[PDB]
């Protein structure tokens, strides 16, 4: 709302409404930390990113070109769809539960509502990325390293509600 | 015959087999068998081929090493090597292996994606201690009497009650105020009386204070069984105990012949016919355990001297020297002390020659000794005060503390870094009393199944080496050799000794025969 | 069976070369071959055959049959009749390819030899899935097939027999 | 030639193969039945299961339970094999999907035949019958979808379909190979890999 | 026996074993005198000297013959292996004069590998199971082969009288006349006998 | 609902049709042999209570535990007789020494199982010829030409063709040898045969 997070303002940074808001399954807040290591191997990293225009766009090791990238999206969309394991369902309520908590917690200590709310469509965005995680490698079911590589993701967007 | 017929006929067999010789490999097995008869060369061929199929062979490629050994394996050494009966490992020694809960197996270091131990730990290594800690416990607790129910169990079947065992994240919310319900988890306080149960899905705070205890010595950072019901953000205990253990036998009826214990074998000592066979020969065995063994001061050399006189008759297979060889490590004087007194030790045991050519001398340094401090598990002292014992008496090794002595059909754990008084002194409600306190000891290291049971800043560990302070599965001889008095007892079919602070003990030194099963509670106030 | 197993039976049939190296009679296992005299023609096994040819050793001919005129009309009358005609060797397909692929200098015309034995295939292929659908249609329990070679067969011949046994536990599993 | 095959299914015959993994997952496939006799202890998975209870159980079990008089169970025929979907069969075979309706539609079918029904009769002459109006289509993708995305081709049929489908595909693959040259070459088996 | 006729023999029984369903009846005389035209070859070949054009040619020949050989008895191995307790079962019932489905060596093989899989099977799982269930007689674990498969095939010499059962029903049963140099596709149990005899090539 | 369990290890088995060989389910195996125990221990206190006590009703249920006996015992030995299938074929299509990544799939029982095969297989085949046998695990394809020119991929060391010769099979060294000498190596993917 004020350009940069202006991190005193806190929940007065957002117009958005709670409504659109529990639609959205992350909500990676991202804010530009000046620091001088970071901000040297940025702008070198940057200056190497310019003058490597004219370098004839030779092929890369260790990742997937755009256009391979895009085919093996659409190949796991078609034939992929996995479900949750019944250990990693029971690993995920828990820590719904604990969160959920947390929050409550949270905004009664505030004695204010948070911009951001944690609600059942937070728990199965939290289902839809462990889903996608087990998707990008084809597999029936979605393990209980899935479920934490997911509540991992979906903690950054948890922190950035509390 | 012909040396080209024979090379022919040695090839076709190996290929026929399904493996192809080096040139060098072909060269040596066609000329190692020419000896050999036309009425006999396809049987000679057979059996070398399957002494060369007994090898880990990584390609169907052989070298000339593996033809030489399957030919030794076929000439020499096949009934036994006399070294294998007795063998000592230190910590460092002991191979890793890490529990896979979803095969529900230990798999080798080697074969997981898991990082080499190193000294100079990692952040999550210092996690993975605790939480590899828990994982044991969990696993063995879960496969005693708490086990499934079954789900096939049905009503009439299954008609008395089983324990069914919950994680700290599960107890929150419409599972408040149960009846009924049993924790596994660590117990530790944040603040004095502030106690809590903690594992890998969360901690939560303990209202103990109706808490029946099973009567042992709960401390800091040791795992209990804790029942009760959780209400107001609180778990209220009802009872609190130990897990319960497991025996070796059925450790391995669960988990095969796996070698946990060290040593060369791919199995465990006691599960192969080399090492059956030669338990039958080897009756005569004794080994000796002696602590405060402060021979800087000369008063220990005279006992050394009525030692040697003592057991003169029947020479001990091998004396155990539990470390703190110093009673003045004052600062630099105790280095050159200590060289000097095992100088003088070597040169009185060279006056024999039956102990000097039989007896192991094997030295395990704790906290007072020369080089690295209280930090587990103890490495040995520095090897310039080592050496000129070595150079004339083979027979002898310094090594860590904890240490392990795989005997022909027994293994031993060796520890001194002491921790009784420390488990007296800080449990949780009470110590429990009188002359039951050593079987008490015992109870806790035995279900807690890690040599140091407590606190890190109570006991020192090296991170990564975490898991050479294990006591599972559980050994055959458990000697925690601390200034505390001495004793012996047992359970699980497994004995526990501890020979003593010798000087204060009215001179108790303790001596044990493997093959016999049984040990001697002496006292050489007499001598 | 394999389409190279099939081409190694192709490979034992007869075909005329002209060495250009002496060699006397060489008494093979499978039969005796030569004299080789160069310059003149003598009958070998077409493996051997193409093997010199490889190795430089011999100009291959044409067999009697690789001549545009005469596949024109086989072509043609196979086109014509209902059922598989007769074909100049009962491993053609297989002969034209290896022939025409290694020795297409020696043999003239070759271009049109390779579409008139395609055309040929093309057909007698057709025939064939006609003959699989009526029988599956039919219900048949035998089949008239004189005419076929072994590689027209063994291009459907697996599919078509497991279909066939399906279908016949289909239709006898009331038996009992 | 020593290519490893797994045992091949027998549904379709008298019996079904005993080492047949496709046979067990079909025998797995559960069937309706209606309880002739009360079960004691059984309400436990479904106290007694009471008499003339309707259940669905595995077609394995079903076939250890039925007698020819139905002292145990009764069976019923599922739906797919009923006077309605036979007519939607006959009606024109080569649309129906045999993947959802199955995925082992005429191995599930033969082994039915062996309750008795009084219309095993229509059972056997639709399964026949589907059989054969899908034939010359599952011959003809078969044999002429070369070097392409058989998804769409695969999609409806059913598992002994689909294996003669991969029959076809074999033969296809094998004569163009041939004819291109490319069965010439010695080549490091499937395990090179690893 | 002329040895081009030997390997004409050798290359008969290796395209029936391929295409008959079952495992046929051993031809010890064909495997044996292969292996002994073989070994007189390399003899030969091995006393003659270096880049000598009739040599090469002479070990391309057997290079082919030796190669029809190890796919007869893979292909033969390859069905003891599939169906060892029937040929086992077989070769035990089998009355006096008949031949056998199995050489000695194929019959030594054939035993060890029931005697190992029954082994393996006991050790892992069936000593385990509850003491009435430990034993599985392999005989109906194993299935048979299947004589109601359709072959092509070649036919050598005229047969009369050759009955086509379509199906169940004996009504529908006709009589055909396979004539020399026909070629037909036909269940196998027809056939059989003949296939046995050499009257029909299957292809 | 029963033999849940045992479905697990055929599911496993028949989703990898290509023949690879997945590692082995020892507790899935262990699981279900538990099963078995649980239900002979029913049947044998309800027999026994049908029997000495005359109570008629529970021979229905009786039937039923047995018949489910009978699935997981036909589910073990299906799993691991396609096990052992996979396993046989492993010694034609790569050799005699599997991969050691391969090998920590397979149990002892069956690297027993499979050893006893290889001495049996190598017995038979020393069995056929006067002397030294028929290898029949070579000439696996129609020979075509006598020699052929093959390409080293990986680093092999030294590689005997004749009595006192051989190559050094250091990486993207070609050598036109004998195809029998060639064909395991190709088979197990050290060499590259290269014309087509």
């Amino acid at each position: 709302v004020f350009g940069r997070w202006d991190e005193t303002k806190g929940e007065d940074n957002i117009d958005f409404m709670p409504t659109i808001l529990s639609r959205f399954d992350m909500i990676f807040i991202v804010k530009d930390e000046h620091n001088e290591e970071r901000d040297v191997m940025l702008a070198k990293h940057v200056i190497t990113l310019h003058v490597s225009a004219l370098t004839q766009t030779q092929a890369v090791e260790g990742e997937i070109d755009l256009a391979k990238l895009k085919k093996f999206i659409a190949y796991c969309r078609v034939k992929c769809g996995p479900r949750l394991s019944a250990e990693a369902a029971e690993k995920l309520k828990n820590r719904y539960i604990i969160m959920r908590s947390g929050a409550r917690q949270h905004e009664r200590d505030s004695d204010r509502r948070s911009s951001i709310p944690i609600t059942v469509r937070q728990l199965e965005a939290i289902v839809r990325i462990a889903e996608a995680l087990s998707k990008m490698k084809l597999q029936p079911f979605a393990t209980e390293a899935d479920v934490e590589e997911a509540l991992r993701l979906f903690q950054v967007s948890t922190l950035d509600a509390a | 015959m012909a040396p080209e017929r024979l090379r022919s006929r040695a090839l076709s067999a190996f290929k026929l087999r399904g493996l192809l010789l080096r040139g060098e490999a072909i060269k040596y097995l066609t000329e190692a068998l020419q000896s050999i008869s036309e009425l006999e060369l396809e049987d000679k061929l057979e059996k070398i081929i399957n002494a060369v199929e007994k090898q880990p062979l990584s390609s169907n490629m052989i070298e000339r090493s593996v033809v030489e050994a399957a030919v030794q394996e076929c000439s020499q050494s096949v009934d036994e090597t006399i070294e294998h009966v007795f063998n000592i490992i230190g910590a460092f020694d002991i191979p890793r292996f890490v529990y896979n809960s979803e095969r529900k197996k230990f798999l080798p270091l080697l074969m997981t994606n898991h990082p080499a131990p190193n000294l100079f730990g990692t952040p999550r290594d210092k996690a993975e201690m605790f939480r590899e800690r828990y994982t044991i416990l969990h696993q063995r607790t879960h496969r005693h009497e708490l086990f499934t129910p079954p789900v096939i169990g049905s009503h009439p079947d299954e008609s008395g009650s089983k324990f069914q065992l919950k994680t700290i994240e599960t107890l929150l919310g419409s599972t408040t105020k149960i009846g009924d319900a049993i924790v596994l988890g660590m117990i530790t306080q944040l603040k004095e009386g502030k106690f809590f149960l903690e594992d890998p899905t969360g901690t939560v705070q303990l209202d103990l204070s109706k808490a029946q205890f099973h009567s042992g010595l709960y401390t800091e950072a040791c795992f209990v069984l804790a029942e009760g019901w959780f209400e107001d953000q609180v778990f209220h205990v009802n009872a609190f105990g130990f897990p319960p253990t497991e025996p070796s036998s059925t450790t391995r009826a669960y988990y095969g012949n796996i070698n946990f214990f060290g040593g060369p074998s791919n199995t465990s000592v006691k599960t192969s016919a080399k090492l059956k066979q030669l338990e039958e020969e080897n009756k005569d065995a004794m080994f000796v355990f002696l602590s405060d063994v402060w021979l800087d001061q000369v008063e220990v050399l005279e006992k050394l001297r009525i030692m040697f006189a003592g057991y003169s008759p029947a020479p001990p297979t091998c004396f155990i020297l539990c470390g703190n060889f110093s009673s003045a490590p004052y600062g630099k004087n105790q280095v050159q002390a200590l060289k000097d007194s095992l100088k003088t030790l070597a040169d009185i045991i060279c006056e024999y020659p039956d102990i000097h050519q039989s007896s192991r001398f094997v030295f395990v340094p704790g906290p007072e000794d020369p080089g690295f401090g209280s930090i587990l598990p103890r490495p040995p002292l520095a090897e310039s005060i080592t050496n000129e014992f070595r150079q004339r008496v083979p027979f002898s090794v310094f090594t860590t503390n904890p240490c392990r002595i795989q005997y022909c059909t027994q293994e031993i754990t060796v520890f001194r870094e002491d921790l009784v008084n420390k488990m007296c002194r800080n449990c949780v409600r009470f110590p429990s009393s009188n002359l039951a306190i050593p079987n008490h000891f015992v109870k806790t290291i035995l279900s807690q199944g890690h040599l140091t049971p407590l606190p890190l800043y109570v006991c020192p560990v090296y991170w990564a080496y975490d898991y050479a302070l294990r006591v599972y599965p559980v050994p055959d001889l458990l000697v925690i050799a601390d200034k505390y008095d001495p004793f012996t007892t047992t359970n699980t079919e497994c004995l526990c000794i501890n020979p003593g602070s010798f000087p204060r003990s009215g001179f108790s030194f303790k001596v044990f025969y493997p093959s016999n099963k049984t040990v001697e509670d002496s006292k050489l106030q007499g001598f | 069976m394999d389409a190279a197993e099939v081409e190694f039976l192709a490979e034992k049939e007869l075909v005329t070369i002209i060495p250009n190296f002496s060699l006397d009679k060489i008494y093979l296992i499978g039969g005796d071959l030569g004299p080789f005299n160069p310059g003149l023609p003598v009958e070998v096994p077409l493996w051997l055959a193409i093997n010199l040819k490889q190795r430089q050793k011999c100009r291959l001919l044409p067999p009697e049959w690789m001549d545009v005129e005469k596949l024109e009309k086989m072509r043609d009358h196979e086109r014509k009749e209902e059922t598989f005609t007769p074909m100049p060797s009962p491993y053609y397909m297989e002969l034209t390819k290896l022939l025409l692929n290694h020795a297409s200098d020696n043999i003239p015309k070759a271009d049109e030899i390779r579409t008139l034995v395609k055309d040929m295939w093309d057909t007698r292929i057709a025939k064939l899935r006609v003959s699989a659908d009526s029988f599956v249609r039919q219900q048949e329990a035998h089949a008239k097939l004189d005419n076929l070679t072994l590689m027209e067969i063994n291009t459907s011949g697996t599919f078509l027999t497991q279909a066939l046994n399906h279908m016949y536990k289909l239709r006898t599993n009331l038996q009992p | 030639s020593e290519a490893y095959f797994r045992v091949e299914s027998g549904a379709l015959g008298p019996e079904e193969n005993f080492l047949s993994l496709d046979d067990i997952l079909m025998s797995h496939e559960k069937l309706p039945v209606r309880t002739e006799t009360a079960m004691p202890r059984l309400g436990a998975f479904f106290n007694a299961v009471p008499q003339g209870s309707k259940l669905e159980l595995p077609l394995w079990l079903a076939k250890g339970l039925f007698d020819n008089k139905r002292r145990i169970l009764s069976v019923e025929l599922p739906k797919i094999y009923q006077e309605g979907w036979r007519t939607v069969f006959s009606a024109d075979p080569n649309v129906v999907d045999l993947h959802k309706m199955g995925p082992h539609f005429y191995g599930f079918g033969s082994q039915l035949l062996h309750f008795d029904s009084p219309e095993n009769a229509d059972i056997s002459q639709s399964l026949l019958q589907t059989f054969i109006g899908r034939f010359r289509r599952i011959m003809d993708s078969s044999q002429n979808a070369y070097n392409e995305d058989t998804s769409a081709l695969v999609a409806r049929l059913d598992e002994m379909e689909r294996g003669l489908f991969q029959t076809g595909q074999k033969g296809l693959n094998d004569f163009q190979c041939w004819e291109k040259g490319q069965a010439s070459q010695i080549t490091a088996s499937n395990l090179v890999q690893n | 026996l002329t040895p081009a006729e030997l390997i004409e023999r050798l290359e008969q029984a290796w395209m029936n074993e391929k295409f008959a369903p079952e495992l046929l009846e051993s031809k010890p005389e064909i495997v044996e005198c292969v292996m002994e035209q073989l070994e007189h070859m390399e003899e030969n070949l091995r006393r003659a000297k270096r880049e000598d054009l009739k040599v090469s040619i002479h070990q391309m020949e057997m290079e082919r013959i030796r190669y029809v050989l190890s796919s007869y008895l893979r292909c033969r191995l390859m069905k003891i292996e599939k169906f060892f307790p029937h040929v086992l079962e077989k070769e035990k019932t089998r009355p006096e004069g008949e031949p056998s489905s199995l050489s000695p060596e194929e019959l030594a093989f054939a035993r060890e590998f029931m005697a190992n899989t029954e082994s393996y099977l006991k050790n892992v799982a069936l000593k385990h199971m509850p003491p009435n269930l430990q034993k599985v007689d392999l005989f109906r674990a194993v299935p048979k082969p299947d004589l109601d498969s359709y072959v092509f095939l070649r036919v050598r010499e005229r047969q009369e009288n050759i009955l086509v059962e379509p199906d169940t029903d004996e009504q529908r049963d006709y009589v055909i006349d396979l004539e020399k140099g026909s070629q037909h596709l036909i269940r196998y149990k027809t056939i059989a006998p003949l296939v046995a005899s050499g009257a029909v090539q299957l292809i | 609902m029963f033999c849940e369990k045992a479905m697990e290890l055929i599911r496993e088995l028949h989703r990898a049709p290509e023949g690879q060989l997945p590692a082995f389910n020892e507790d899935g195996l262990r699981q279900v042999l538990e099963e078995m125990k649980a239900l002979y221990e029913q049947n044998q206190s309800d027999v026994n209570e049908a029997k000495s006590g005359g109570r008629s009703d529970l021979i229905p249920t009786i039937k039923f535990r047995h018949c489910s006996l009978l699935r997981n015992r036909r589910c073990t030995v299906a799993y691991l007789y396609d096990r052992l299938l996979r396993i046989r074929a492993l010694r034609w299509e790569y050799g005699s020494v599997l991969p050691n990544a391969l090998r920590f799939h397979m149990a002892a029982e069956e690297m027993e199982w499979f050893n006893n095969y290889k001495r049996s297989l190598a017995t038979y085949m020393r069995s056929l010829g006067g002397d030294e046998g028929l290898d029949i695990t070579q000439d696996m394809k129609p020979p075509k030409s006598l020699y052929i020119e093959v390409r080293c991929l990986k680093d092999y060391g030294e590689f005997e063709v004749d009595d006192g010769t051989s190559v050094l099979l250091k990486k993207n060294s070609q050598h036109f040898l004998p195809r029998w000498k060639c064909e395991q190596l190709i088979r197990q993917g050290v060499l590259e045969h290269i014309l087509s």
